[PDB]
């Protein structure tokens, strides 16, 4: 691990432009386990609520 | 795009009193004005006793607050746990259960003197 | 000291009353797009975009700047569901349909290696562990009385 | 090229990518005019109120008020039963309901029947 | 420098 | 492991079942086979409160080391000769587990050729 | 002294003697001698002086005793009088067995501390006298429901030993 | 109960033979006396009840609720101070006169022998609650509230008043204790499926039942502070209180007709805790959340288990102290910005650092956390209906967190965030708020200390 | 409404703040930001306004296919592990009006120095309310921009909360 990561830290120096990833970002947005459940089940419970259980 | 002819000077205007506010904040050298206050001849003691460096005798003040500490933190409240488990706690049936102690092949019991037989030879080997 | 025409009202029926609901509420007459009439209870109360709170500007005014909101403006019919602690609607790096295809496909992945891995487990090159005294039957609860069926192991 | 955003409810579409942030017409640009015209005025009244310094107390807001009242006392006024509010109140309303009673009724009568025949486990169950 | 910190009232 | 290979990518039936061990008797090839002895009684182990995985036969000499250790105290460096001691014992143990490993996988590879050629021949 | 050994039995103790092999100071037997000197001394002079200011005052309270008094077999059905001096008493003696489980429980409970490691095998005799007490207390007093009672108990009684008559009956038909 | 009857009627003559400027003094200063000595009703027996003449008896079920309604008397009086401050002096005094004699009732309530007796003050209460909401209510829907409250009541009362007598006539007395000994079993027939609901709906109504409830959201927020304190705390346990009796004569029937009444207390918790998620008005939040805590209560005197009627007894006494200190803390926001809107005033914990003290104290016991006698109730109630079935355990335990994710919403939008910039007449919390809520809180956290006075006859 | 000057601007900025989170390195960074730079310089007199139009819709899709994940972000601007962190320490200015006399005497001088700005405001107040009431078109303002004191010894109108607002580090 240290080799890899020690040699592919050592590329970050390299005038060589990015190429974004689907596992980069993956990796970056956590698996978007937050950005997914953190969005989808706070709207469904908090809209059944509203229009269900209240109104 | 920059600042209209008015808008510096609004600024300005406000910049101006916006410094001053803040001036006004600082509090003069007698703020607070604290109440009279009256402490411990204790407390006197120290204050005047301490301002020389003298490190052989400023231990002594470490060791004055930590002696305190132990006896007031440490020493009453183990007495007070003592004297409430051995004549309240313990006087109950199972209120503290020991796991019993670990009893060797050639240990001596202290309740009777028994003494149990050791082990049987082993066929030692060098390893 | 809201009097009855201030306050919501049924579904706008003539062009007119569009009108006097958009100016009501504090909107372009052209702008007051009001719920679908189908019976909800939605009444005359202004549709607006289901946009979370924290969207709006953060740099702007506002008059409650932790509500992002102004003094006379229309509230969402969903405000306390889009506040800033809550439902966020904001525009994301990834597509939310990738989004959901890579986590799924990740979750669904690794349970199948777990089945995979658990019919075909690794272990190591050695028969069963050996203890002396019949297996421990006394040792682990075994009935005094009924005596065990006897178990032998041999050196090797 | 790339990958047209796709929007959800929950992924709103970029402004900067948005279609509409472009194409400036007059109306468009007009558009706004009165938006700001409107949210002037009431960025006006708010603080001739706030900031008068013989104010003590809370500036009511009839927004607030028509946000509360729309939200619970307006809506049984303008509730008409049709197909779609009967369906979804039987739907959620009794539904859920009789999904719980078979669920409830037929494990209890399962283990009502293994007390009976002696087949449940009750060794140590003294506590109920 | 000493700057004047605003608090709600403590005393009650 | 590498075993793995020979049961997994290769035939089940050439390779011993830990789940099913031992699958011969145990007599079957040693005329008067010899029995392991355990050196510590019930009692001694019992009164030592050893856990039930360490009851075993390499025990008596588990409680030699703990015996030090309750009197080496507060020296927690020695009685490092009662470790080394009893972890060569337990390997023996352990080595002997394999011994009974490979004399079953060889035992199945037995029953393999014999019973192939009289139902070859058939 | 303070309870009786016989309800809450406790095996006698052994304890190993000191064999050190090591010259180092063991701590223990130090701060042993410092706990008993400044904090066990001071706490029994207290004790002490507490203790022969009670024996000044003596006096004494009594264990209350109530006499046995007819149970629900032998009420008359709608006799209130009669009911309710069997069904106090079936209270009491449900309070009482409720306790004797615990007593059972704290034996069993005691028994699985002190034996250590040992306790599936040197407990055994606790754990086959907590389930013989459990079972009889689950027999007479379960299942009765929030609304319990003597007549409760009784027709539960009843209707075990019906079966029971039967089974016999049954299984001697063979 | 004599010694307490007598003191309570003469509270009536206290206030009003009193200075025009004591009113609120004296009548507090007597209540609280009145307080002090009920203490002595825990003179209570392992094996039989407290059985004073032939009228009044009390037990350990009859005791806490007792207690707690003699406490809440002079909590409600300090509670409406400040707004009948500026109202004419016998007209305040009329209203002490309605809370009196609402205790008054209560109490013979809770110790009436004869359940005829219960029933004519279990519905006399209904007067003195009555005019208090119509009358002293700040709104107009007020009036609407009390028309709710009131035949919602009675629909269900009235069918109650014609078992009662039916079962008199049957089985010649309704004396609880004679109950206890002639009860007969209850045969499965359409005749007594329609005595058990008469015994039960008028009971379930006042709980109230998810589903009968629609009454609470509108007596318990058009009501002034006093009768929201007494309506939530105490009048809302005569529902259950009556349940907890009558259901000694109405077995084995109650083993299937408890059904439906469990799934719509069991499916009715999950959707009004979901309701508390999206209220805009703060004390018609604390008011849905008074119907998910008692939809236990009726679950766990359903089932009928020892374990579940000791897990009722501190439910209710816990939730009293609990919803009771809510409101007063939601009130003590609405004497200042006159208004019940939960998103108009934020960050009150920057003005009122004191204030926001009790409000995390408030949250914390209403979100059942350990060893509060909140959670006991709670966690007793859980371990018997899993009993009754395992299932159960996942409608509880989402009842727990949406329980908690509400609770703590509520304290997060007053207490958190920003401060509203156009308040400017948030004046320091007084002496009298502060003490209102010391007031509830610390008795019920030093309950938990010795709970098993809570824990109802069944300990 | 935003001029295409201002929309180019602002995505000249972010790109570079973007492109500074992905190169990290200063060095690399500055190689490639000027890079960005030049192909910025040659659209610049561009007087086509449907072509730039073009480029402006398709720099921005490229903006987004490229964006960081996570860009870096100051700490108290907002998304920044700082945002509102002191905003529970600031306390609205009116607060001190219900302090009590004994507390007030702790600070003599502040609050004897308070009242200035009391008196100050209710007397620049009048004016204050004059001055927007007649430059206010007949059918009210039509934006939110305020205009600045005309005379000597004349307040801006509308400048109390502007003033007065609590300081970034109070407590
Ligand atoms: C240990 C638990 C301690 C909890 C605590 O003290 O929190 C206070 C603390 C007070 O809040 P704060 O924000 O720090 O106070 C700031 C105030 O604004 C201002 O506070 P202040 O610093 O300016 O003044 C100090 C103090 C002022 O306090 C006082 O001076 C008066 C206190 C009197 C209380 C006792 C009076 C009642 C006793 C009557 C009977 C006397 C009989 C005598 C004989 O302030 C207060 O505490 C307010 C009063 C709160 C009283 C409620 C707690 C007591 C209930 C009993 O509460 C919290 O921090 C939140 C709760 C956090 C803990 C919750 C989780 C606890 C888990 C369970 C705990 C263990 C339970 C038992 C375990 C069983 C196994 C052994
Ligand atoms: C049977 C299991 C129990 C079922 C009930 C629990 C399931 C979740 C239903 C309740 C969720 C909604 C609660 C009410 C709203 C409060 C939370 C909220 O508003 O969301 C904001 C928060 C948003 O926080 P955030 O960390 O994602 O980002 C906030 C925005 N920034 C970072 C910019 C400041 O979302 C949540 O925390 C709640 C989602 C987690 C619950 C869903 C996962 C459940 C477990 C699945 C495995
Ligand atoms: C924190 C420190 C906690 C430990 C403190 C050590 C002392 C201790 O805890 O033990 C003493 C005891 C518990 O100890 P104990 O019960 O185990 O025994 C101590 C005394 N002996 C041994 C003699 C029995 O604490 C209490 O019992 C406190 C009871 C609180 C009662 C509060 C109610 C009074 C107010 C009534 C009006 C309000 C009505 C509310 C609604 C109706 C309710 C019914
Ligand atoms: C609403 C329906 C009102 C009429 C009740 C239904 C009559 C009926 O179906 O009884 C026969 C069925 C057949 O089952 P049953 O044989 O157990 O009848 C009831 C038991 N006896 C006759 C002894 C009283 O009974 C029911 O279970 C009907 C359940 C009615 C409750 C459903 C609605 C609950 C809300
Ligand atoms: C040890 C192992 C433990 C494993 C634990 C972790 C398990 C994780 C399992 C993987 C989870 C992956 C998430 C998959 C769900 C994705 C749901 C979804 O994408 O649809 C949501 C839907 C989007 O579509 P929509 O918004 O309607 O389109 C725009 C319309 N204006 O928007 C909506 O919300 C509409 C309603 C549909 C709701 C979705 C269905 C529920
Ligand atoms: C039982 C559920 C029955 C659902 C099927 C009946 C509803 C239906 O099909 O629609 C019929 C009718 C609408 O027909 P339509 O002509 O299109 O509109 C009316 C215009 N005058 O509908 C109507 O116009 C009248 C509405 C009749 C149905 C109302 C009763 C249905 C149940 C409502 C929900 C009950 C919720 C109970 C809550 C339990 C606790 C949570
Ligand atoms: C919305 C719908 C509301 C309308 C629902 C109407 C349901 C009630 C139906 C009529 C009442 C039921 C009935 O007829 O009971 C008759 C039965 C008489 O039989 P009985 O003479 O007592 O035989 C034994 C004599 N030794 O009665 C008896 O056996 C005695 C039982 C006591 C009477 C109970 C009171 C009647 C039921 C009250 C209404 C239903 C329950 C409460 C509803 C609350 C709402
Ligand atoms: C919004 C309004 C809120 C107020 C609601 C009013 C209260 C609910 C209405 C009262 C219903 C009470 C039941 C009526 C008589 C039922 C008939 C009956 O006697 O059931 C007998 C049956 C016994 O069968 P079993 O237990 O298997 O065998 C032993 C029996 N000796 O036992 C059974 O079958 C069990 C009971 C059968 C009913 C199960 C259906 C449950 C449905 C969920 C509840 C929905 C409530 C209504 C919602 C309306 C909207
Ligand atoms: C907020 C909106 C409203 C939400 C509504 C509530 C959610 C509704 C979900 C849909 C309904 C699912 C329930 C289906 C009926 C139950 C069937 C079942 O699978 O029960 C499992 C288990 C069986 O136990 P038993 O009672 O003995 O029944 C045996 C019958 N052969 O039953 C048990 O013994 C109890 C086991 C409890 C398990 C823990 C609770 C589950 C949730 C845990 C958190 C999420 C993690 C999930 C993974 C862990 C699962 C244990
Ligand atoms: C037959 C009773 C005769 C009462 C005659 C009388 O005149 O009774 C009058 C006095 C009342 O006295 P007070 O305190 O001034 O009442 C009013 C004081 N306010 C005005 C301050 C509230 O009643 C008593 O003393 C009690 C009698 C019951
Ligand atoms: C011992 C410790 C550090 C002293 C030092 O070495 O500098 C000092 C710092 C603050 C002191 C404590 C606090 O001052 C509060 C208490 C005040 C009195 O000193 C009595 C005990 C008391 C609880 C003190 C015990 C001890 O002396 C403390 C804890
Ligand atoms: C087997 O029982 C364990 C599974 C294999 C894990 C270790 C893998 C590494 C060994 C293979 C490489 C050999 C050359 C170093
Ligand atoms: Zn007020």
């Amino acid at each position: 691990g240290f080799i890899l990561a020690l040699e592919i830290s050592n590329m970050t120096k390299n005038l060589k432009y990015h190429y974004p990833s689907n596992a980069f970002k993956f990796s970056t947005l956590l698996g978007y386990f937050p950005t997914i459940m953190h969005r989808l089940a706070p709207y469904m419970n908090l809209s059944m609520s509203q229009k269900s259980a209240s109104s | 795009s920059g600042y209209t002819p008015e808008e510096k000077l609004r600024l300005q205007q406000l910049r101006e009193l916006r410094r001053r506010w803040l001036k006004d904040q600082e509090l003069s050298p007698r703020e607070p004005v604290l109440p009279p206050q009256r402490v411990s001849p204790v407390e006197r003691f120290w204050n005047k006793f301490l301002q020389d460096g003298a490190l052989w005798k400023n231990v002594i003040y470490k060791t004055y607050r930590h002696s305190i500490f132990a006896f007031t933190h440490v020493l009453i409240p183990v007495w007070i746990i003592h004297y409430y488990l051995k004549y309240h706690v313990t006087t109950k049936p199972y209120t503290i259960v020991e796991k019993k102690p670990r009893i060797f092949p050639g240990d001596t019991i202290l309740e009777t003197g028994e003494v149990i037989p050791p082990m049987k030879e082993f066929p030692d080997q060098h390893h | 000291h809201i009097t009855k025409d201030m306050l919501p009202g049924p579904y706008p029926k003539t062009p007119e009353e569009r009108a006097a609901a958009a100016k009501k509420y504090n909107m372009r007459v052209e702008d007051y797009e009001p719920y679908p009439d189908d019976g909800t209870g939605y009444g005359d109360y202004p549709k607006l975009p289901d946009r979370s709170q924290q969207e709006r500007d953060p740099w702007y005014d506002w008059d409650h700047p932790d509500l992002r909101l102004n003094w006379g403006e229309p509230m969402h019919w969903d405000l306390d569901m889009y506040i800033r602690n809550r439902v966020d609607t904001s525009p994301t790096p990834v597509n939310w349909n990738l989004m959901c295809k890579h986590l799924f496909g990740f979750v669904a992945f690794m349970l199948f290696m777990f089945w995979v891995g658990e019919t075909y487990p690794a272990y190591q090159p050695v028969g069963p562990k050996q203890y002396p005294y019949n297996n421990l039957y006394l040792e682990r609860g075994g009935d005094p009385n009924k005596e065990p069926e006897p178990v032998v192991h041999y050196e090797i | 090229s790339f990958p047209k955003y796709e929007a959800s409810r929950l992924s709103s579409l970029p402004t900067t990518l948005d279609p509409a942030e472009y194409d400036i017409s007059s109306e468009t640009r007009k558009a706004q005019a009165e938006r700001l015209a409107i949210r002037s005025r009431l960025k006006r009244e708010y603080q001739l109120q706030y900031y008068d310094p013989s104010r003590r107390g809370v500036i009511e807001d009839p927004a607030l008020v028509r946000w509360t009242y729309a939200r619970s006392a307006n809506i049984y006024p303008n509730f008409r039963p049709n197909t779609k509010t009967s369906l979804l109140g039987a739907l959620f309303g009794i539904g859920p309901l009789v999904f719980w009673y078979y669920v409830f009724k037929t494990d209890r009568d399962r283990k009502e029947k293994l007390i009976q025949e002696g087949k449940l486990d009750r060794t140590f169950n003294i506590s109920y | 420098k000493r700057l004047f910190i605003i608090k709600p009232s403590g005393f009650y | 492991g590498a075993h793995l290979a020979r049961r997994y990518l290769g035939d089940a039936s050439v390779e011993p079942d830990p789940l099913r061990m031992p699958t011969f008797p145990p007599d079957y090839g040693f005329p008067e086979r010899k029995e392991r002895e355990m050196v510590a009684t019930q009692q001694e182990m019992n009164d030592a409160q050893l856990v039930l995985q360490q009851r075993d036969y390499c025990a008596h000499y588990l409680i030699r080391f703990l015996k030090c250790k309750r009197d080496s105290f507060p020296n927690f460096l020695a009685c490092k000769h009662e470790r080394h001691d009893w972890d060569y014992c337990e390997h023996l143990d352990y080595v002997k587990r394999m011994k009974e490993f490979e004399r079953e996988r060889r035992l199945l590879q037995r029953k393999k050729r014999r019973e192939q050629r009289e139902a070859d021949m058939a | 002294d303070s309870w009786d050994k016989d309800v809450y039995p406790e095996p006698p103790r052994r304890t190993p003697a000191p064999s050190p092999q090591t010259s180092l100071p063991n701590p223990i037997t130090y701060l042993t001698k410092a706990f008993d000197l400044l904090v066990d001394r001071p706490v029994t002079l207290v004790r002490e002086f507490i203790e022969r200011q009670h024996a000044k005052n003596k006096y004494y309270y009594y264990h209350r005793e109530f006499r046995r008094v007819p149970d629900i077999t032998e009420c008359q059905e709608k006799d209130v009088l009669c009911m309710f001096e069997a069904e106090m008493q079936w209270r009491r003696d449900y309070k009482v067995d409720q306790e004797i489980v615990n007593i059972i429980q704290e034996r069993l409970k005691a028994c699985q501390q002190r034996e250590g490691e040992s306790h599936r095998q040197n407990c055994a005799k606790e754990l086959e006298q907590f389930t013989q007490v459990v079972k009889a207390y689950q027999d007479r007093y379960h299942d009765l429901g929030a609304h319990y009672s003597a007549r409760k108990c009784l027709a539960k009684q009843k209707q075990r030993m019906l079966a029971e008559r039967k089974a016999a009956k049954e299984a001697a038909a063979a | 109960m004599l010694k307490y009857i007598i003191p309570t009627i003469m509270l009536m003559p206290l206030t009003w033979l009193s200075k025009n400027n004591m009113i609120w003094v004296n009548s507090t200063a007597h209540s609280l006396l009145i307080s002090f000595t009920s203490l002595l009703l825990m003179n209570q027996f392992g094996d039989n009840s407290l059985n004073f003449s032939l009228l009044f008896f009390s037990d350990s079920l009859s005791t806490p609720l007792l207690i707690l309604t003699m406490w809440l008397l002079p909590l409600m009086l300090m509670a409406s101070q400040h707004h009948l401050s500026k109202e004419n002096l016998t007209r305040k005094k009329l209203f002490i006169t309605m809370l009196i004699s609402l205790q008054l009732f209560l109490i013979m309530t809770f110790t009436a022998m004869e359940l005829i007796l219960f029933y004519i003050l279990f519905e006399a209460t209904l007067v003195p609650t009555l005019i208090i909401i119509t009358r002293w209510g700040n709104q107009t829907e007020r009036l609407n509230a009390g028309l709710y409250f009131l035949f919602y009541t009675l629909a269900g009362s009235l069918p109650l008043l014609v078992a009662l007598i039916y079962i008199q006539n049957t089985v010649g007395s309704l004396n609880f204790l004679m109950l206890q000994y002639w009860v007969q079993p209850v045969h499965n027939s359409w005749s007594n499926v329609f005595m058990w609901l008469a015994c039960m709906m008028a009971f379930m109504v006042k709980m109230p039942l998810y589903g009968l409830h629609l009454w609470l959201p509108k007596a318990h927020v058009e009501a002034p502070i006093a009768g929201s304190m007494v309506l939530a705390a105490v009048l809302l346990k005569l529902g259950g209180y009556g349940m907890l009796r009558i259901t000694l004569i109405l077995n084995p029937m109650t083993d299937f007709m408890a059904y439906p009444f469990i799934m719509l207390s069991l499916w009715g918790m999950i959707m009004t805790s979901s309701i508390c998620l999206r209220q805009t008005d703060l004390k018609s939040l604390i008011a849905y959340s008074s119907v998910s805590h008692m939809a236990l209560v009726i679950v766990a005197i359903l089932i009928q288990t020892p374990w579940s009627y000791m897990g009722a007894t501190a439910l209710m006494i816990a939730h009293g102290l609990t919803s009771s200190m809510l409101f007063c803390l939601a009130n003590s926001n609405y004497e200042r910005i006159h208004s019940r809107t939960m998103i108009l005033a934020r960050g009150l914990q920057t003005l009122l650092p004191l204030m926001a003290t009790w409000w995390l104290l408030a949250s914390l016991t209403n979100l059942a956390l350990p060893p509060t006698i909140n959670l006991i109730g709670e966690l007793f109630v859980v371990m018997s209906t899993f009993s009754w079935s395992n299932i159960t355990i996942i409608l509880m335990g989402v009842n727990m967190v949406i329980t908690a994710l509400y609770s703590l919403y509520m304290l997060i939008m007053t207490q958190r965030g920003k401060y509203t910039y156009h308040i400017n007449n948030i004046s320091p919390s007084f002496t009298r708020e502060n003490a209102l809520m010391s007031l509830h809180i610390l008795p019920l956290l030093l309950l938990t200390l010795n709970p098993k006075i809570i824990l109802g006859p069944l300990y | 409404y935003l001029t295409h000057q201002q929309k180019v601007l602002r995505l000249y900025k972010r790109a570079l703040r973007h492109l500074e989170s992905w190169c990290i390195h200063r060095d690399k960074y500055r190689y490639f930001a000027c890079l960005l730079r030049a192909r910025f310089d040659e659209h610049k007199n561009e007087k086509d306004m449907v072509k730039a139009t073009q480029l402006l819709r398709e720099a921005e899709e490229e903006f987004w296919h490229g964006q960081h994940p996570q860009p870096y972000i100051f700490p108290e601007s907002p998304g920044g592990t700082s945002y509102e962190r002191y905003e529970c320490y600031k306390v609205p200015e009116w607060c001190l009006d219900d302090w009590h006399p004994s507390e007030k005497a702790m600070y003599p001088d502040y609050f004897a120095k308070r009242e200035q700005w009391k008196k100050l405001r209710r007397e620049s107040w009048e004016r204050e309310v004059k001055q927007l009431q007649e430059e206010t078109p007949v059918g009210g303002p039509r934006t939110e921009a305020l205009p600045p004191a005309r005379k000597q010894g004349d307040l801006p109108p509308l400048w109390w909360h502007i003033v007065t607002r609590p300081r970034e580090r109070p407590m």
